[PDB]
């Protein structure tokens, strides 16, 4: 009766919000997950509206 | 009756972002294996094992001296 959806309890893997490659790192400032220093450089250089789009592509938002 | 902790399964590798833990892949073969090993000992090995507690039976051996 639309009570057929199911949550999950397993710990989820971490992927880079930009390249989708695995992400060891979560940026404390913009909260984007990122693969390496090259992508961290881009992420900190993004246009101010773009950071919220990378979050929103995985349904996340900063506020 | 021998057993060993090989590690923590890497399915849990993101249970935290840092933990003092060693994460290993799940075993990819059969969970059960049977293999036959022709073990060799000697009568001296039986002497030594029976003369005194050996290995992990005698931890105070770490003191040396007596």
């Amino acid at each position: 009766t639309n009570i057929e959806s199911a949550p999950s309890l397993a710990p989820m893997k971490h992927y880079c919000d930009v390249t989708g490659l695995p992400a060891p790192y979560l940026d404390p400032k913009t909260r984007l997950r990122y693969h390496n220093k090259e992508i961290f450089a881009m992420i900190r250089n993004l246009p101010q509206g773009m950071g919220e789009q990378f979050l929103e592509a995985r349904g996340a938002h900063t506020v | 009756g021998a057993c060993k902790r090989v590690g923590r399964s890497d399915a849990y590798a993101t249970e935290f972002d840092l933990e003092a833990e060693e994460y290993v892949p799940i075993p990819k073969g059969e969970v059960h294996k049977k293999k036959e090993i022709v073990q060799d000992v000697t009568l001296h090995d039986l002497d030594v094992a029976n003369a005194r507690p050996q290995g992990g039976q005698d931890i105070i051996s770490m003191m040396g001296q007596l």
